[PDB]
């Protein structure tokens, strides 16, 4: 792993951690997946925690965080992911549709911050996030 | 940078792979 991975990680980390207090509670997760768009219950919450929670103690922390996406890093669920951003449905992310989701996170974001996102996903240059490239970004 | 989408998303995806319907 490099050093700008794990600063990307943190940031990725505190997206979750609203309440800067180091760790995540299911509440938090709520919160999340309904910026975007889904509506977990309590115990679809708990599952997600319950399958990362090595310390057992009902919240995750950092090092468990990792976990979830050293996990999660092993199709149809891809599209749907797409269609999160993809707001207009037109095919192709634009900055603006990234904008408002990060936004939806909370994030406030610089216009440059953004256009530096749109310039690491887009592979063919014509300033927007397509498909093919959305994928290639959530196979890392 | 954007690893902060991309986590984003393997959360989500974490959720997904946890649905009860
Ligand atoms: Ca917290
Ligand atoms: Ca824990
Ligand atoms: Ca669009
Ligand atoms: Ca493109």
């Amino acid at each position: 792993l490099t050093e700008e991975q794990i600063a990307e990680f943190k940031e990725a980390f505190s997206l979750f951690d609203k309440d800067g207090d180091g760790t995540i509670t299911t509440k938090e997760l709520g919160t999340v997946m309904r910026s975007l768009g889904q509506n977990p219950t309590e115990a679809e919450l708990q599952d997600m925690i319950n399958e990362v929670d090595a310390d057992g103690n009902g919240t995750i922390d950092f090092p468990e965080f990792l976990t979830m996406m050293a996990r999660k890093m092993k199709e149809e669920e891809i599209r749907e992911a797409f269609r999160v951003f993809d707001k207009d449905g037109n095919g192709y992310i634009s900055a603006a549709e990234l904008r408002h989701v990060m936004t939806n996170l909370g994030e406030k974001l610089t216009d440059e911050e953004v256009d530096e996102m749109i310039r690491e996903a887009d592979i063919d240059g014509d300033g927007q996030v397509n498909y093919e490239e959305f994928v290639q970004m959530m196979t890392a | 940078t954007v690893g902060k989408v991309y986590a984003a998303l393997m959360i989500f995806d974490f959720y997904k792979q946890n649905k009860t319907s």
